[PDB]
């Protein structure tokens, strides 16, 4: 059916391929790394930096190239910071890596010659660590904020989000119980945070506007059934045989209505949250109590307001309890100009977060979230592992001269492996003087030097002139992120390293 | 640009010519069978009409002109 | 080998723009395309143009309101000017030609004065000002004897002229029918009520008007309905005739034998028992709306009762409006406060067409009436319910108050504007005097329209008119039918004031908006 | 790696897998990758090799 | 590199690109950014005509597939329907902000440095904006039509633009009440009738509906004290919930069937008599003329104006009017939830009826408003329409906050200024190009001049030659070629705009800056 | 729906640019696709 | 140009500004120039290793300065005066490198 590449004519198509895609990236890391305004399908157009949404939004033809746009998503779930730089590590560590295998015996000497390596290395980039007080926090997570269009207002997120962290609240903290409100307009530090959670809920109660704009001291009750005349699951058909059985059915039906929300006041509610919407008459009877209710409401907003009113949601009303109803302090609907929006806040020990923001047009604020959110959760890596590393491409340049030192201190033919990954780890902190050069190339020799005998630390500032020495400039990424992105870096090249073959068709067969 | 492409007119001596002299063809053709001496004709419209009727509105109904005078 | 321009801003699939002076200088022309198209409709002794529909429909008018309602432009500008005429003739009846006439014709005069240097910011306040001027000035240039409303001696005075106007010839004839159809409803009143009713056959002048409207239809009840009675008392209603149906879900169920033995005759029972019921009240005619059963239908027959098929919803509405009746949901249950007295339901044929009727009243007499009006051409037929409907409304305005003010049309008041116009901006500092006696000079269309139609040497009939401001009345016009120049006063032909008032305005408002616009944006397809 | 093409690849070194996914076109050639899966009912490793 | 079949974009060509396009969007849209705008026509595809000077509208109009220019608009956008004006005057400033930062960026200066010259500039402008606005009271009608007359001008209605003003502001103040505080624009109906021309609409102390009654026995013409229930059931026989079958015994059963559901008719008609409320408005459609219901009909026979089909957001407009509680089902009905309306018109036009509650409520001091937009085309109750919103909003811009702003470009004139003057504040060869910024903002008076004819670049020298001591305020008069402050033809624009637009503009282009490569797909 | 981007300065035809980078490290590969042919070609014990 | 043009600032005043700052640039320039004497050998390949340079041969570019004036100069005669490039003949072989070229006297 069709033909196919192998051998080292083929091997090669794989590398180059690989490098091919980091090559797109190089512009994006931290310091002056340009925002990229990617026009995609079907009409999105997004723009930014974050390597795992630029490079989601690029579709790739080869598959080495697909494999590496792969660990850019790979890794942003894992600790959700190296996005833009274990994709310029992967690539550039076969680059490196490349002349050893023709001039090498084979392309399974250079595996096992890697685990050395990513053992070893793993191990030196344990070594440049630091501890996490657990206010603090406010200074680690200063540096996700840093490299996108957050700088601007580096202290007013970093707030923002180990407070939205700090919510919840749990050993593990779900961003699932985090909403993101992103309203346009305003001031970027116009960007409150709510403790409670935001809709876009107009004026509730759609029968008449009489439902109180806000309320203290509210005692809610979330419900996912539908508050409306149920229809019988079991198919059922009605006969009416007698002559005026046909108004005493009618009556049947807005009596089980009345049934319904009777025994839902009976929990004293005074506002009602169902998932579905409710019918006319049940949304009368229940209004002479004075009580709110909105309806149409998210199945997973349901369960922010789930955590932060404090009620369970309960499903069939007859079998309400007292341990339904929950205590939030307001729920007032103001008015975002043109467009309604309920607010719900307060309550103790709550674990829901919305962090509404604010700033420019939709797509302005799409990018601040978007950074945002790699800080929320490069905080949460720090969070759940109290530990952090010299960031600056420092923490690079170590392993690279501590493995460097390995080299000449093994005897035997795959010595050029271990060699190859150290050079590759130089090229991190490479581009960081690249990308506010002229000129990166001098610098790199200077920080060889100092890890020599001028400890650990102490690498490139993005400032930039040139050398400096992160622990006094301040820029610590959690060990958690550079530990998974050089394993996410080494692990698909020997992947990709064992591979000699490319056929063009499947069965499936 | 109007008019819209594309819709005749005949401004001019035209309609007010080429109405009379084109009504007086239906008018030009009945103009034999009255009277005596009739001359009666035979059509076939779409399908086998196969109608001879010599009533002028039953003649003039099988022509369907499409012109409007 | 080369070249090639490069464009200078790139934009989604294709657009155009226009340069405003440039548009102006061309969209002002695609206004003029529609304008001698125009003149030639306006007036008694003109012209009127066939138009065949995208359908295939023929149609022939006068009215050049109708003449754009069947035409499909596509000039932007254009369509504003077509707009106004069409947002005329819904609000006021007549004066559908004056809008474009002045229109076009602001436009034309315009073109002069924008090319002199004005701007049309300039050109705007110009014309505005005369609007306000021209308003006002007609308010009292009137002089026109307000008639009181009363049987047909005011309204043939003023109904001709609305009709005369494009159905010329027959002026007297047909504003008869008119006037006669008006004086069937007792002084608020509704125009729509009269109705109108063509069926071919004979000449024009054989048509008729009667006190009731006119169904093309036979009574139901095949050879059992009357067809003919003398003065009978009839009674109205929706809800269908037959059995009372189950509006929702609804069946017929029997068990035993007895059940079904029984089950066809019940229905027999109820149906004769609805009927009789109703028919011992007196009611001598059951005018179906809704519905009609032939399971009941057995009853009405027998006793002699006439049943008029089921009309559209609307027309049992103004049929009730002349019986005198009222109409009723349910079957049964018949209350003599609400039942109506008919003249004669009688079955004539016109054409050799089955029709009922609701003719003559001796009586009640109708609150609402039809024109009968028999021809020989569908299209004629037409246009002349139109110069109908052009009189209803000039009745419409009469009726309210105090819009019962007449004016000397028949170009008379258009040319006398002339001067009155100029003397406003002969007086107003500024460079706005140039854009009023421009406003001036186009209320120069009316005058030569009318004259150019008749074959009248324009160049003569003009300067005898500014020699006759005679301000008699004036007192000073042009009737085709004689020589020179003739004189308004003496026809008895005058146009209604409020008709011109509202021409004058909308399209002084209309050539505003195509003044203003500098850029065109259209898209395509 | 064997490409589905559309695009989407599949990395293997397995025998059996990866003969699946030629397609095994005429009947001496689909006769072996009968004998492959074969394997992998009796043992689960070799069909690289018995083939 | 590239696995072809894509669009990547050069580095310094990207900036072009960017620029080039950007820059351009100003370009069509600076016709319409002033007083002596010029008014366009939008022919649409169908052929539907739109005449409007709004930048907004033009922008949503008009087919914008640009990957530069389609985001400029979808940020003034955004920034209509939050300030709710100045639309367009926010594509001008990305252009010159642009236009300016290329020209310093053409030759040398890094894109990363005007970057930060954009926000160093933002914030300290918009210090100077907190101090340029000025404090004033509440509830003032001079002071308000002033606003009003400022912002419901530079319409197609230039002669009637003080027809609209009064009609603008009238019906925002009766709608803004001290809770507390808060407007609400969504709770004023403006419905658009076709008569006379533009002007000929009346401003109204209270609703106007499209609902109407068709009774030629009964729907009464007029009420002169008419009671208001408000409810919400069907006007019409509904069906159970489950699948239906009415099955008739005998023959007779038939006609003794019929009254089973008319039944559920006056069962609701029952207690609504008796409470002898007069005029109804069911929520409910029956809908506008048509049945159902034929006992309908039955419920106007006891003559009782009622009209069903209201529009569900004009029941809470109507709740406040009336001041009756819409009572949503009748089986707690009582006869205090009902209103009242010195008046009730259903006048109606050819063969639309409008139901006008004329004098209405005077009691719950009318709330809602309602303004009649009349017209007679289309076109021209479209660009009405479109300025109210643009022209309550405005003014109630002032009412929400208690800031206002000189016109005629007060801040865009000072901002440069004081950014022009003294700049040591900050360091840095960024700041060095915090001067691009400054001439900038410059953006807005320039064109306002040039859009009346009189030399832009002479008239903005005017200015730059009044100084003094004091209050020291001035501005641009498009009038003649001349600079009448606007501190005293109160012609001034609203905070809340100026502020959360000169934050969105430097907020794109810098965006604009720092990109690279703008890679494209299929 | 759009989008597509415009392009930056037009030229005749259609010609082709090579940033100098991207060229050396695209251009010195093409060079070596005729050096893996020519190595084996050179000396004695080779090939042809 | 363009920049003061999009502001307001007339294409015709601009036009004018042109020729108004040429003349007036001429002046300069005629007042920049040095007079130089006739016939120096180091004073004129001060001009050729001007010129000849930024080329590819940026190595030899000394090497064609030479040859570049010591041909010219060759030419150069004082009728009067007058110079003819055109008499100067340069016939291209093909060997070596771009340099190994060699200036000849004939
Ligand atoms: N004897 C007449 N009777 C009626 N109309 C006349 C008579 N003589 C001239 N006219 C013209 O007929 C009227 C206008 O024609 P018309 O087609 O009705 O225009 P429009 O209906 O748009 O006003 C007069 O005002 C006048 O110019
Ligand atoms: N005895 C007659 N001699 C001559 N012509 C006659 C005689 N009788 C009738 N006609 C003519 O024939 C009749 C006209 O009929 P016509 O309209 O031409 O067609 P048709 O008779 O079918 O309607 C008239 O009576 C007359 O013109
Ligand atoms: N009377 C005026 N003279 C000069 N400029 C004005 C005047 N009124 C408003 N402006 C300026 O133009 C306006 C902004 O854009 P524009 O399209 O002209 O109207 P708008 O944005 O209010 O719809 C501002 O109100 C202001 O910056
Ligand atoms: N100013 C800096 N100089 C050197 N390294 C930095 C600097 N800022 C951040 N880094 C580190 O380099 C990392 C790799 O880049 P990444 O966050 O994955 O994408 P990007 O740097 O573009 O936001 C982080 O940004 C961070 O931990
Ligand atoms: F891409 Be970086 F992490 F913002
Ligand atoms: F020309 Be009018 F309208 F009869
Ligand atoms: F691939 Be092995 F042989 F299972
Ligand atoms: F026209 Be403005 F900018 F709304």
């Amino acid at each position: 059916g069709t033909d196919a590449s192998q051998g080292k004519g083929q091997i090669i198509s794989n590398i180059n391929a690989c490098v091919a895609v980091q090559e797109a990236l190089k512009p994006t890391l931290g310091p002056l790394g340009s925002d990229i305004l990617i026009v995609t399908s079907n009409q999105k157009t997004t723009i930014s930096n974050d390597g795992a949404t630029i490079l989601k939004l690029l579709d790739v033809v080869h598959p080495a190239a697909k494999t590496l746009v792969d660990i850019s998503r790979a890794q942003d779930a894992e600790v959700g910071d190296g996005t833009t730089s274990v994709t310029i590590l992967a690539g550039e560590l076969m680059k490196e890596a490349k002349p050893f295998l023709e001039e090498g015996i084979s392309s399974h000497l250079i595996m096992k010659g890697y685990r050395k390596a990513v053992s070893l290395a793993v191990e030196k980039i344990n070594e440049l660590a630091v501890d996490i007080t657990s206010e603090l926090l406010e200074r680690c997570a200063r540096t996700a904020m840093s490299s996108k269009l957050i700088h601007n207002n580096a202290d007013f997120f970093v707030k923002m989000c180990v407070d939205a962290v700090l919510s919840l609240d749990r050993n593990d903290l779900d961003d699932k119980l985090i909403g993101i409100k992103k309203i346009p307009g305003g001031a970027m530090e116009e960007s409150l945070f709510i403790n409670g959670v935001a809709f876009k809920k107009t004026f509730s109660y759609a029968g008449f506007e009489q439902q109180p704009k806000k309320f203290n001291n509210p005692k809610i009750l979330s419900l996912n059934v539908e508050l409306e005349l149920k229809a019988e699951k079991d198919n059922a058909e009605v006969r009416v045989e007698h002559v005026e059985d046909y108004q005493a059915i009618v009556d049947a039906e807005w009596q089980l209505i009345f049934e319904k929300l009777r025994q839902v006041e009976e929990t004293g509610a005074n506002i009602v949250l169902s998932k579905l919407p409710i019918g006319d008459l049940a949304t009368q009877f229940f209004a002479d109590r004075n009580i709110f209710c909105a309806g149409r409401v998210s199945a997973d907003d349901m369960n922010r307001v789930i955590q932060a009113v404090g009620g369970s949601i309960q499903s069939t009303t007859s079998d309400i309890k007292p341990e339904h109803l929950g205590t939030c302090a307001l729920f007032e609907e103001m008015q975002i100009g043109s467009e309604r929006y309920n607010l719900f806040q307060g309550c103790p020990q709550a674990k829901t977060c919305t962090l509404l923001l604010r700033g420019g047009a939709e797509q302005v604020i799409a990018e601040v979230e978007r950074s945002l959110h790699d800080a929320i959760m490069i905080v949460k890596r720090a969070l759940q592992n109290k530990l952090i590393v010299a960031g600056g491409g420092a923490t690079e340049m170590e392993v690279s001269k501590c493995l460097r030192d390995y080299s000449k201190t093994i005897a035997g033919k795959q010595q050029m492996i271990i060699n190859a990954f150290a050079k590759a780890l130089e090229v991190i902190p490479r581009q960081l003087c690249e990308n506010a050069g002229f000129d990166a190339i001098e610098i790199l020799n200077k920080l060889r030097l100092a890890h020599s005998k001028g400890e650990k630390w102490y690498g490139v500032v993005f400032e930039t002139e040139n050398i400096g020495d992160n622990f006094a400039k301040f820029v610590w990424e959690p060990a958690l992120v550079k530990i998974n992105a050089l394993n996410s870096a080494t692990e698909a090249t020997n992947l990709i390293l064992s591979v000699d073959e490319t056929i063009t068709n499947k069965g499936s067969e | 640009v109007f008019m819209n492409a594309s819709q005749e007119r005949t401004t001019g001596r035209q309609a007010q010519i080429s109405n009379i002299t084109a009504a007086k063809a239906v008018a030009d053709v009945i103009r034999t069978c009255l009277g005596p001496k009739a001359m009666l004709k035979m059509l076939l419209d779409p399908m086998g009409g196969l109608v001879l009727t010599n009533d002028g509105h039953a003649i003039l109904r099988e022509i369907d002109v499409a012109h409007p005078a | 080998l080369p070249q090639n321009p490069n464009a200078g801003l790139f934009k989604q699939g294709y657009n155009s723009y226009s340069n405003a002076d440039g548009q102006i200088i061309k969209s002002i022309a695609a206004i003029r395309e529609l304008h001698q198209m125009c003149l030639t409709s306006m007036g008694p002794c003109g012209r009127n143009k066939i138009i065949v529909n995208h359908l295939g429909k023929i149609i022939i008018t006068n009215d050049a309101a109708t003449m754009l309602r069947e035409l499909d432009i596509v000039h932007p500008a254009v369509k504003v000017l077509v707009m106004a005429t069409e947002q005329q003739k819904i609000d006021m009846g007549d004066g559908t030609n004056l809008v474009m006439i002045l229109a076009g014709e602001l436009l034309n005069v315009s073109e002069k004065l924008i090319s002199m240097g004005l701007s049309a910011v300039e050109i705007i306040q110009g014309y505005n000002m005369a609007r306000k001027f021209t308003l006002k000035e007609l308010d009292e240039m009137v002089v026109g004897e307000i008639t009181d409303k009363n049987d047909k001696n005011e309204l043939l005075k003023m109904i001709k002229p609305v009709i005369s106007s494009k159905k010329y010839g027959s002026e007297d004839i047909l504003s008869e029918l008119v006037s006669e159809a008006v004086s069937h409803v007792l002084p608020y009143f509704n125009v729509d009520s009269i109705r109108v009713v063509k069926i071919m056959g004979g000449s024009l002048s054989n048509s008729t008007v009667i006190k009731g409207m006119v169904f093309n239809r036979e009574p139901e009840g095949h050879v059992k309905s009357l067809s003919e009675d003398k003065k009978h008392k009839v009674a109205v209603f929706t809800c269908p005739l037959d059995i009372a149906n189950t509006e929702t879900k609804g069946t017929v169920l029997l068990h035993n034998a007895q059940e079904m033995l029984d089950f066809s005759k019940g229905e027999e029972k109820q149906i004769d028992a609805m009927m009789k019921e109703i028919a011992d009240m007196g009611v001598e005619c059951i005018v179906a709306g809704a519905g009609v059963g032939e399971l009941a239908l057995h009853y009405l027959n027998r006793y002699g009762i006439l049943v008029l098929k089921v009309p559209s919803k609307f027309e049992l509405r103004r049929l009730c409006r002349v019986c005198g009746a009222t109409p009723l949901p349910r079957l049964g249950a018949p209350t003599p406060e609400e039942l109506g007295l008919v003249e004669t339901v009688k079955t004539m044929e016109i054409g050799g067409d089955r029709v009922t009727v609701f003719k003559q009243e001796q009586g009640e007499i109708s609150r609402t009436s039809t024109i009968i009006l028999r021809g020989a051409t569908q299209n004629n037929l037409d246009d002349i319910e139109r110069a109908i409907d052009d009189g209803v409304a000039a009745v419409k305005g009469l009726m309210k108050p105090s819009g019962g003010k007449l004016l000397p049309g028949a170009g008379a008041t258009e040319i006398e504007l002339i001067s009155r116009i100029t003397k406003y901006g002969e007086r107003t500092p500024g460079l706005l005097q140039l854009a009023i006696k421009q406003f001036a000079v186009a209320f120069e269309v009316v005058p030569r329209t009318l004259a150019e139609t008749a074959g009248l040497d324009v160049n003569e009939v003009l300067p005898n008119l500014y020699a006759a401001h005679n301000v008699t009345e004036p007192g000073a016009v042009k009737t085709d039918h004689l020589y020179k120049g003739v004189d308004i006063d003496g026809e008895s032909d005058e146009g209604v004031k409020d008709i011109r008032e509202e021409n004058i305005y909308d399209m002084l408002a209309t050539k505003k908006f195509a003044i203003n616009v500098a850029t065109e944006a259209a898209t395509t397809v | 790696m064997l490409v589905d093409d559309i695009g989407d690849f599949t990395v293997t070194n397995d025998g059996a897998t990866i003969l699946s996914l030629l397609d095994v076109q005429h009947p001496a050639g689909k006769i072996l990758v009968e004998l492959a899966q074969q394997q992998d009912r009796e043992i689960g490793d070799g069909t690289t090799s018995v083939v | 590199s590239n696995a072809t079949f894509k669009n990547k974009e050069k580095p310094q060509e990207v900036r072009k690109a960017n620029i080039i396009a950007a820059r351009s969007v100003a370009d069509a849209i600076r016709t319409s950014l002033g007083p002596k705008g010029m008014d366009k026509m939008i022919k649409t595809s169908r052929g539907e005509i739109i005449i409007s000077n709004d930048g907004h509208t033009i922008l949503k109009q008009m087919a914008i597939l640009h990957p530069v220019a389609r985001m400029l608009v979808e940020v003034s956008a955004a920034q209509d329907s939050e300030a709710g004006d100045g639309t367009t005057s926010v594509v001008i400033l990305t252009g010159a902000l642009l236009g300016a930062a290329e020209r310093l960026l053409n030759k040398g200066i890094h894109p990363t440095i005007i970057a930060d010259s954009f926000q160093s500039a933002a914030k300290r402008s918009v210090d100077i904006l907190l101090e340029m606005c000025h404090k004033v009271s509440l509830s003032d009608r001079e002071q308000l039509v002033r606003a009003a007359s400022t912002s419901l001008s530079s319409k197609i209605v230039s002669q009637y633009s003080s027809f609209l003003a009064p009609l603008a502001v009238d019906s925002v103040l009766k709608i803004s009440d001290e809770n507390s505080k808060n407007v609400d624009l969504n709770d004023i109906r403006l419905v658009k009738k076709v008569g006379g021309t533009i002007d000929d609409t009346e401003m109204i102390d209270g609703v106007v509906l499209t609902q109407t009654a068709i009774k030629s026995a009964g729907g009464p013409t007029r009420k002169e004290k008419a009671k208001i229930g408000l409810i919400q059931f069907q006007i019409s026989p509904p069906k159970p919930d489950t699948e239906n079958n009415i099955i008739v015994n005998d023959y007779r059963q038939m006609d003794k069937i019929l009254k089973e559901e008319r039944a559920y008719l006056l069962n609701i008609c029952k207690k609504i008599k008796k409470a002898k409320c007069n005029v109804l408005l069911i929520q409910k459609s029956i809908l506008r003329d048509a049945v159902n219901d034929l006992a309908l009909h039955f419920l106007s026979k006891l003559n009782i104006m009622v009209v069903k089909d209201i529009e569900r957001e004009e029941i809470e407009f109507l709740s406040k009017g009336l001041g009756c509680k819409p009572i949503a089902d009748i089986e707690l009905f009582t006869e205090d939830r009902l209103d009242s309306a010195d008046l009730v018109e259903e006048i109606d036009s050819d063969g639309s009826k409008i139901v006008r509650v004329t004098g209405i409520r005077n009691n719950n001091a009318r709330p809602t408003v309602s303004v009649v937009i009349r017209g007679a085309n289309n076109m021209i109750i479209d660009e009405t329409e479109r300025s109210l919103h643009d022209a309550l909003c405005v003014i109630r811009c002032l009412v929400k906050e208690r800031g206002l702003i000189a016109g005629g470009g007060a801040p865009e004139i000072e901002i440069s200024r004081r950014l022009s003057k003294e700049a040591r504040s900050m360091e840095g060869v960024q700041a060095f190009i915090w001067q691009e910024f400054a001439s900038a903002l410059e953006v807005i008076p320039t064109t306002l001049a040039e859009n009346a004819g009189l030399n832009s670049i002479k008239v903005v020298t005017e200015l730059r030659s009044k100084h003094e001591n004091g209050e020291l305020n001035d501005g641009i008069s498009v009038r003649r070629s001349g600079t009448t402050n606007t501190y005293e033809e109160h012609i001034l624009q609203p905070v809340l705009v100026s502020t959360s637009a000169i934050t969105l503009a430097s907020e794109c282009v810098k965006s604009i800056l720092r990109i690279d490569d703008i890679a494209f797909s299929r």
